[PDB]
C-alpha cells in the first residue's frame, strides 16, 4: 500500500557506532567462597 | 588455651530458665567459634548451634537450639545457655567446644542437669569416721555426703581442701523428690583418726554447704 521512508534499524555487522562500556570495574556483592573456620579460618577455592 | 568453662550440674526448673554460662575464652568467644551444645540424656552433644567468633554471632540448631537458647558477650569469651522453657522432657547435659577449622579445635567443659521444677533446698553435709571394729588396714575410711538436699545437684565440698585429697564423691540419690548420695573421704593412716576424712555437700535453694570431718566415733 506504501512504501513509506522511514528508518532501518540496523541489522547489518555494525561493529563500531555503539560502545559497550565499563568504567569503575566490576562493583556488586557476591561472597560465596566462605569455608567454616573458628578463629583461622577453613576456607578453600571456590565462588568468584 | 581452650577454656570454654560451662556451668555445673543442675536441677532445672520446669517453666523457667537456666543459664549455663559458657565462659568461652581462650577458644572463642571474641574471635572464634563458640559452638553452642545442647546435651543429650542419651542423645550426647547436641547442636545448639556454632558461631565463628571475628563479628560476634551465635548461631542455633534444630534439636538443641530453641528452648536452650543462648546469648554471648564473647570479650571475656561471656556466654550462657539458658536450658529454658522447661518441661520434664527437656533436661540433658550441655556443653560448648571452642572452634578452627569449622569442626571445633578445643573442647568446652560443659554442664549436666535435669529437668526438674520440685522442692528446693539446699544441702546436707553427712559426715562419718570409720567403723568402731576393725581399722586394720591401710588408712581410716569414712564419708561426706550431700543427703537430705531436694533437689540436687548437691555438690561434694571437703573441708577447705583436707578432705579433697582422698575425698572421692559419688552421684546424688534422686529419690522421693530428694537427693541423698555419699562420698568416700579416706583419711590416711598417717593422717587418720589423728585427723579426719571429710567431705560435704552443697545446695543453693537453701544456700548452704555442710562440710563435716570423719571424726572420732569413739
Amino acid at each position: 500500500g506504501v512504501e513509506l521512508p522511514c528508518t532501518s534499524y540496523q541489522l547489518t555487522t555494525a561493529p563500531t557506532d555503539e560502545e559497550i562500556d565499563m568504567h569503575t570495574p566490576p562493583d556488586i556483592p557476591d561472597r560465596t567462597l566462605l569455608s567454616q573456620t573458628a578463629g583461622n579460618v577453613k576456607i578453600t577455592a571456590g565462588g568468584r | 588455651q581452650i577454656q570454654l568453662v560451662q556451668s555445673g550440674r543442675e536441677v532445672k526448673n520446669p517453666g523457667e530458665t537456666v543459664k549455663i554460662s559458657c565462659k568461652a575464652s581462650g577458644y572463642t568467644f571474641t574471635e572464634y567459634p563458640m559452638l553452642w551444645v545442647k546435651q543429650a540424656p542419651g542423645k550426647g552433644f547436641r547442636w545448639m548451634g556454632l558461631i565463628y567468633t571475628n563479628t560476634g554471632e551465635p548461631t542455633y540448631a534444630e534439636e538443641f537450639k530453641g528452648r536452650f537458647v543462648f546469648s554471648l558477650e564473647i570479650s571475656a569469651s561471656t556466654a550462657y545457655l539458658q536450658i529454658n522453657n522447661l518441661t520434664n522432657e527437656d533436661t540433658a547435659t550441655y556443653f560448648c567446644v571452642r572452634d578452627y577449622f569449622i569442626s571445633l579445635d578445643y573442647w568446652g567443659q560443659g554442664t549436666t542437669l535435669t529437668v526438674s521444677s520440685a522442692k528446693t533446698t539446699a544441702p546436707s553435709v553427712y559426715p562419718l569416721a570409720p567403723v568402731c571394729g576393725g581399722t586394720t588396714g591401710s588408712s581410716v575410711t569414712l564419708g561426706c555426703l550431700v543427703k537430705g538436699y531436694f533437689p540436687e545437684p548437691v555438690t561434694l565440698t571437703w573441708n577447705s581442701g583436707s578432705l579433697s585429697s582422698g575425698v572421692h564423691t559419688f552421684p546424688a540419690l534422686l529419690q522421693s523428690g530428694l537427693y541423698t548420695l555419699s562420698s568416700s573421704v579416706t583419711v590416711t593412716s598417717n593422717t587418720w583418726p589423728s585427723q579426719t576424712i571429710t567431705c560435704n555437700v552443697a545446695h543453693p535453694a537453701s544456700s548452704t554447704k555442710v562440710d563435716k570431718k570423719i571424726e572420732s566415733r569413739r
